[PDB]
């Protein structure tokens, strides 16, 4: 049964077609398909100021993109040699262990969600919007956050951003703990 | 307790394959047989009875000769697999439970117990194998539906499902009518003898020995319980052993050719039918049963999947002791003196005299004349020129049944007047 | 008496189409349609002659369903890899 | 046992439920844009074959349900038993508990053989 | 037929039509994750009558182009569209659909607009989950028959009536 | 009775028509399930109640649900395909097709009878004790086989 | 039907009407009542919307059910992809007139039932295969093989459990004698709640409707994120409306059908009244069955079907061969309660290792 699983169905997330090559229940193999979104970040970043490409940055994986603007903010520097401040660089781990944990909340609820029950989606993507409500506390924004420079940061963190923080420090260890 | 330690056995054997090796579960197939063998030597003149379940000299002979029709074709199978055997002793209890009872539905649900796992033995994988089988499957089927009807306007003839019941006219005719439809299909009978050749020659060689002996001799068992009219049985007979020989002589191949000739041989049987004798029946089958049993080890140690006429030929040169064996096959399903195929033919003519049949009789006999054709070009090729020949001689095992098998033929047929005198209550 | 000449009817319609059907398993069909019209004759010779042909067909759709299990085992093992399943195809063994 | 008032009453059930059924089915056929178009009447999953062209299913639906026509065929003997039991006796019970452990047989068989093919 | 001819009852149809809008999932981008908490446990798009979610094509009316519509996936959107029920609505979610966005190239359809008929669409990058909820109450009342423009012309109810689709 | 004993036995003998004549293997085995319902009910109308039960739950729920698993399997529907049509076979076996009925009627034609017995119903709390009694030992054998169709069919296609 | 009474014609014609529109009704509310308690399980509540209490959202959705472009794929079969569900649905409501919900009268007059039938576990049965053959009817009807693996995952799967079902069934006969579930309630009310006989087979039974569309083989199987299942994928307007109907009408047979038979199906110690008890034990298998599905996983279809084979069978027919041993005994009544009891301790000791 060379079975088409095609682009986004049956609600495969990330779009995707899989020609199953398949007798019956079994899956000989399967005979990937990508290119459904391929959108040319490659090509349409060479033609933005080094300062706009930070906002080409975090688009495209959109789960952990702190990674992404880290690793560029990191490799212009060394171009150039620029030095980031420690409180500023304490700041980019910060968020970078904070999207890691937004990350992996989505990755999980998508993964039980995808065969087997709901429910567990939203425990965890709900304190994604915690999370989120901290990032929109200091970026003004859910994701896509266009904070980093190649210097360091765009600018400070307010008095409001600390205690939202540590108030999820506080509940995110018992909330694992529970799906373990 | 036969029936008892047949599915006693044939029930612990099924998981025990599990933990045996499929050489112990041979040998444990040939004790329970060789149980049920001695255990019916025992109660010889022993009618034993639980409810419709009743066993008598008719159930006692025929299943008899069916346990030596199993015992032989087990002997030649050594195939890996247990199930090659267990269905072996499934459908042999099924022939017992065909003998055993009066009951027509009893009587069909042995007939698929006997019938479904010999379907399956059919498969050594050959491609003919299949197409055989599938013919045998459907024309089973299909004969199983006319029989089922049979039993089913038997019951509307009378208010029990047993054969003796006193029966009207013009229905007790068609149920009859019915129920030998399906009994003389199984019983290689004409018109419905067709599936015999296509089985004969596309099955593997022990498995046709077991068919041709045991099948036929517990549907003639069963048979014997039925009223069969004479003129139904003079259409049966008259056809059967005509087209049986006549298409007999065209046959270039071996098995297809003897399956025409127990067409014949089927024909000359149900001539104790007239009578309903079942003395000189048993003879007959236990005649026929041990000649075929001999000559298709014979052909198994040729070739299993098919066999020529010219495979037979120069068998004398490669085993003398066979081409022996099987000219005394040859000549007792001929039925001539001195061999005891010859005292059953002649019981079973005897019975058709008493019974006052003379046309169907005679014509009978001169086909009977004319399948010495056959019955030469087969046991006097025994000494010809061995030409392009399948031969891997077989067994001890085989051979030594075979010249037992011959040497009872013989024996029987010099002196009848030993077991004959034990073919009624047996004492 | 209605139900019995239906059961004579039945009969020879399923007989029609064993004769006739081509491939294996509408045969087959046929055939069930045949085995269960007998049965309706036995069901009414049981309502005249005291319940016991009851058990009898009951007895026989078991029989039907056994022989149902083993047949289509066995057209699946000949036509699984071959071709469509029409018997005329299979003409190797003649007389 | 039981009147034939009550069979009649069932067919009328049927009768209702078929009524209501072909009447809602004409409902919703009725009340509709109905523009199909030639892409609109394709089967699915983006151009052709969701699935297309495939090779036979697996057999293993087919074992499933002959094991299932043996079994219900055993659940249907098992019944009258179930009904009249203290006029069988010690002897309906040893009975039924022979064919019971027969057909049990045959469970343990195909079992350790197992079907997952 | 159509939902018409009659004053009531076109009233009831565009009314059960607005409130029982049945998503069909379509995520492209980035914009997906911010359409799905719209349904998160703070901020759902459960209540509406949009709890329910059937992935297939033939089951729901409401198309949320939720990401940048890459060109290889326009052609297979087109007849996924066709794949829909007649009565059917098409919400562009996201810049990358409504516009070419950022994404000024030759890899994105630069207003999808051209492929399928939009309903409604969404600025924003990614579209705040209650602005997804503002673009579907504003097709709301839309497919009410109840929404004008800034010239004066009111909608139709339902796009993708307009269109000779072949 | 006859007036809706009539109408059953023309649905009963349509849907033989039907089942022995439809190319469409789907529509052939569904049609011969609508006379097994039919039938059924005829078998209540007989008095026997639970052997229609089991009729239903058997053939139907059972049997040929794996003709149509088979079917849907190995498609096969429209068998017409590598004809090989023998033009006389179907005129020809249409008439053996009568005649097995004729002979049948010629039975049962002219023939009546005793059909008066109060069965109270083929309920299984009667049945019983025939179907486990008096038919014990054809149950019993039933069952073997039951098991011997089970093994051969498991060892016929076994694949190793 | 030994000591029951029975309606006039047009009173049956009247009562089966009542009961398919009330199903419809119930259904509908039951879809909104299962939604917003997933929401309570999911910390998301539900639709404070169209309602005040969303009890007007259902009108709305069948309303737009309607109008909804009820199409006839082409490609596909011109007369069964329409009919099967026609059969899904009408076999379906069915089967749920036996439940007694009174004594006789107590429907303000003629009857609480429907009709109550001599052999009735075996009409559930029987049109219990007929929602099967319906599912995966239309599975195959779609012309879609995609949407056809799934019909036939639904097809075994419900069959090997709908085997299970009879060897759970069983046992209990043997104790009534009958097949009338009226009896089998009455003895319900004489000796007491049938499952504390009968426990395990009472398991074998609920876990066999588990399997039964319910959930959590979950292999039932919807289309969603995994092989399509059957009886949806090609369907607009009204058919899958009938499709989905018809499930959870099975949904909520079964969910009546247990209290009835092993547990107290109404027949209450205390205050006795008809309607109220059966009704609350309904909701109240309602919210187990709800908790289970937004709570527990899928099972695959094959580790289900090999669980069914070898547990829960052989399990059912060995309580059976049990129950038959005290039964054709007759002695005690008691043997079966301390065996039961044991039973149940060791189904459940079991767990907390
Ligand atoms: C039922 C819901 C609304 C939750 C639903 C809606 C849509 C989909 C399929 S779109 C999709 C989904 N997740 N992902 C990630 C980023 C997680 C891999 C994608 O890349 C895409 Cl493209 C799945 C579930
Ligand atoms: S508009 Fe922004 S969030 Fe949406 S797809 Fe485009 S880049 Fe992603």
């Amino acid at each position: 049964m060379t079975l088409n699983v095609g682009p986004q169905h049956p609600s495969t997330h990330g779009v995707l077609r899989l020609m199953v090559t398949l007798s019956g229940e079994e899956v000989l193999e399967v005979v990937p398909h990508i290119g459904y979104l391929h959108t040319g970040f490659e090509k349409t970043m060479e033609h933005r100021t080094y300062l706009q490409n930070i906002t080409y940055t975090p688009r495209m994986d959109y789960l952990h993109s702190f990674a992404h603007d880290l690793a560029y903010a990191l490799a212009v520097e060394k171009l150039l040699g620029a030095v980031v401040p420690p409180r500023a660089e304490t700041i980019r781990v910060i968020l970078n262990e904070l999207s890691r944990l937004a990350s992996h909340l989505v990755f999980l609820g998508t993964g039980l969600l995808d065969l087997g029950a709901l429910t567990p989606f939203f425990y965890a993507f709900r304190e994604r919007e915690t999370i989120l409500d901290l990032f929109e506390w200091v970026t003004g924004q859910r994701f896509h956050h266009n904070y980093i420079r190649i210097g360091g940061v765009k600018e400070d963190l307010p008095e409001e951003f600390v205690p939202e923080l540590k108030k999820l420090l506080e509940v995110l260890p018992h909330r694992i703990d529970e799906y373990e | 307790m036969t029936l008892a330690i047949l599915a006693v056995f044939s029930v612990a054997l099924t998981l025990l394959g599990f933990v045996l090796p499929p050489q112990g579960v041979k040998r444990a197939t040939l004790l329970g047989l060789a149980l049920a063998l001695a255990s019916l030597l025992l109660t010889w003149g022993k009618p034993f009875a639980f409810g419709p379940y009743a066993v008598d000299g008719v159930s006692q002979v025929f299943t008899l000769l069916a346990l030596l029709g199993a015992l032989w074709t087990v002997g030649l199978v050594r195939s890996g697999r247990f199930e090659f055997y267990l269905l072996v002793l499934y459908a042999a209890l099924g022939m017992h439970l065909l003998a055993s009872t009066r009951h027509l539905l009893l009587m069909l649900v042995a007939l698929e117990a006997l019938s479904l796992p010999l379907y399956a033995l059919a498969t050594w994988r050959r491609g003919q194998g299949l197409e055989a089988a599938l013919k045998y499957f459907l024309l089973g089927a299909l004969a199983a539906a006319f029989f089922l009807y049979g039993a089913a306007l038997f019951y509307g003839a009378t208010g029990s499902l047993v054969l003796g019941a006193p029966g009207e006219g013009p229905l007790y005719a068609l149920a009859l009518g019915l129920l030998l439809v399906g009994l003389g299909f199984k019983a290689a009978l004409a018109p419905f003898h067709f599936w015999t050749p296509d089985v004969y020659q596309g099955s593997p060689t022990p498995v046709v020995l077991f068919m041709a002996t045991s099948v036929k001799a517990a549907a003639f068992a069963a048979l014997l319980r039925v009223a069969a009219p004479p003129e139904a049985l003079a259409l049966l007979v008259a056809l059967s052993v005509v087209v049986g020989n006549l298409a007999a002589l065209a046959q270039k191949e071996a098995k297809r050719l003897l399956a025409y000739s127990s067409i014949a041989h089927a024909g000359y049987m149900a001539l104790a039918l007239y009578t309903g004798n079942a003395q000189a029946l048993g003879f007959y089958l236990l005649t026929y049963v041990l000649a075929t049993g001999l000559a298709f080890a014979v052909l198994s140690q040729i070739s299993p999947d098919r066999v020529p006429l010219e495979a037979l030929r120069g068998l004398y040169r490669k085993d003398p002791l066979l081409g022996l064996a099987f000219l005394v096959a040859m000549l007792s399903l001929l039925g001539l003196p001195p061999l005891a195929g010859f005292w059953g033919k002649y019981l079973a003519f005897a019975e058709a005299a008493r019974a006052g049949a003379w046309g169907v009789l005679v014509l009978a006999l001169v086909t009977s004349a004319v399948s010495a054709y056959y019955y030469l070009g087969l046991g006097l090729a025994v000494f010809a020129r061995p030409e392009e020949t399948p031969f891997r001689p077989g067994p001890p095992w085989a051979r030594a049944a075979v010249v037992a098998a011959g040497v009872l033929l013989l024996a029987l047929g010099l002196l009848p007047g030993l077991v004959l005198p034990a073919l009624a209550a047996g004492g | 008496m209605s139900y019995l000449l239906t059961s004579a009817l039945l009969f020879a319609l399923g007989v029609y189409g064993v004769l006739t059907r081509r491939t294996a398993i509408l045969v087959f069909l046929s055939i069930e349609l045949m085995l269960n019209a007998a049965n309706l004759s036995l069901v009414g010779f049981a309502r005249a002659y005291g319940l016991d042909g009851q058990v009898a067909a009951l007895m026989v759709i078991a029989v039907a369903a056994a022989e149902v299990a083993v047949g289509l085992g066995l057209i699946v093992a000949i036509f699984r890899h071959r071709e469509s399943t029409a018997v005329d195809d299979l003409s190797e063994l003649r007389g | 046992m039981a009147p034939i008032q009550e069979y009649v009453g069932t067919l009328i059930y049927v009768g209702v439920a078929l009524f209501i059924g072909v009447a809602a089915l004409l409902v919703g056929a009725l009340l509709g844009p109905k523009k199909p178009g030639r892409a609109k009447l394709m089967p699915y999953e983006s151009g052709n074959d969701p699935a297309g062209e495939v090779k036979r299913f697996p057999v293993h639906f087919y074992v499933v349900a002959m094991l299932f026509i043996l079994f219900d065929v055993e659940v249907a003997f098992l019944w009258p038993y179930a009904v009249s039991a203290g006029g069988l006796g010690l002897y309906g019970f040893l009975g039924v508990l022979a064919f019971t452990l027969l057909l049990f047989v045959g469970f343990l068989y195909e079992w350790w053989k197992g079907v997952m093919r | 037929r159509e939902g018409i001819l009659f004053t009531t009852l076109e009233k009831l149809v565009a009314w059960g039509r607005s409130n029982s809008l049945w998503p069909a999932t379509f995520g492209l981008a980035c914009c997906a994750i911010e359409m799905m908490a719209s349904t998160d446990a703070r901020n759902d798009l459960a209540r509406f009558g949009s709890e329910v979610f059937r992935a297939s094509p033939r089951q729901a009316d409401v198309m949320i182009v939720a990401g940048r519509l890459s060109k290889k996936m326009a052609p297979v959107m087109r007849r996924v569209w066709e794949q829909m029920p007649d009565p059917k609505w098409v919400i562009s979610m996201g810049a990358c659909a409504s516009s070419g966005g950022m994404f000024n190239n030759y890899a994105i359809v630069q207003n999808v607009d051209s492929v399928v008929p939009v309903d409604v669409y969404v600025p924003g990058c990614p579209p705040r989950p209650e602005a997804l909820i503002y673009a579907v109450m504003q097709l709301q009342k839309k497919v009410r028959g109840q929404a004008y423009n800034e010239r004066g012309e009111r909608l139709p109810p339902v796009a993708a009536w307009k269109r000779t689709r072949g | 009775m006859s007036l809706l004993e009539g109408l059953a036995l023309f649905l009963l003998l349509l849907s033989g028509v039907l089942v022995v004549t439809l190319r469409n293997a789907i529509h052939a085995a569904l049609a011969l399930i609508l006379n097994f319902l039919v039938l059924a009910g005829v078998y209540v109308a007989l008095d026997a109640r639970f052997l229609g039960f089991i009729q239903v739950i058997v053939y139907a729920g059972a049997i040929v649900v794996l003709f149509l698993f088979v079917i849907m399997l190995l498609f096969a529907a429209q068998g017409e395909i590598g004809f090989d049509p023998l033009v006389r076979s179907r005129p020809l076996a249409a008439l053996l097709a009568l005649g097995v009925a004729g002979i049948l009627a010629a039975g049962l034609w002219g023939l009546d009878l005793a059909f008066t017995q109060d069965l109270k119903g083929g309920l299984p709390q009667a049945l019983g004790p025939l179907l486990y009694g008096d038919w014990l030992f054809v149950l019993l054998a039933v069952g073997f086989l039951l098991m011997a169709a089970t093994v051969v069919a498991v060892a016929l296609v076994e694949p190793g | 039907t030994w000591s029951y009474p029975v309606d006039p014609y047009w009173m049956v014609a009247l009562k089966a009407l009542l009961v398919v529109v009330g199903l419809l009704t119930a259904f509908a509310f039951m879809t909104l009542i299962e939604r917003r308690l997933l929401a309570r399980f999911q910390v998301r509540m539900g639709p404070n919307r169209v309602g005040p209490f969303g009890l007007l959202q259902p009108l709305a959705d069948a309303i737009k059910s309607i109008f909804k472009e009820d199409i006839v794929v082409a490609q596909a079969d011109r007369f069964l992809f329409v009919l099967a569900p026609l059969i899904s649905v009408v076999f379906a409501l069915l089967a749920f007139g036996l439940i007694p919900f009174g004594p006789p009268g107590s429907f303000f007059g003629y009857q609480p039932w429907v009709i109550n039938l001599d052999l009735g576990i075996l009409y559930l049965f029987a049109v219990s295969e007929l929602a099967v053959y319906g599912i995966f009817l239309s599975g195959w009807a779609s012309g879609s093989k995609y949407s056809l693996l799934g019909s036939l995952r639904s097809s075994a799967s419900l069959i090997s459990y709908e085997l299970g079902l009879g060897l759970a069934l069983l046992a209990p006969v043997l104790l009534v004698g009958s097949l009338n579930l009226n009896d089998i309630v009455n003895w319900q009310k004489e000796h007491g709640w049938l499952f504390l006989y009968a426990f395990p087979a009472f398991l074998v039974y609920l876990i066999a409707s588990m399997a039964e569309a319910a959930r959590t083989p979950f292999d039932l199987p919807e289309a969603e994120q995994e092989l399509v299942g059957g009886y949806h994928t090609e369907y607009s307007s009204i058919k899958w409306a009938l499709f989905q109907m018809a499930e959870y009408i099975h949904f909520i047979t079964a969910s009546a059908l247990i209290p009835t038979l092993f547990l107290g199906g109404w027949t209450m110690p205390v205050l006795e009244v008809p309607y109220l008890w059966m009704f609350l034990k309904i909701a109240f298998f309602l919210f187990f069955f709800i908790w289970i599905r937004a709570t527990w996983f899928r099972l695959r279809y094959d580790q289900l079907l090999r669980f069914g084979w070898g547990f829960l069978f052989p399990l059912a027919l060995l309580w059976f061969l049990v129950t038959a041993l005290v039964v054709a005994l007759d002695l005690p009544r008691t043997y079966l309660l301390y065996l039961s009891a044991l039973s149940f301790l060791v189904l459940l000791g079991a767990v907390l290792y």
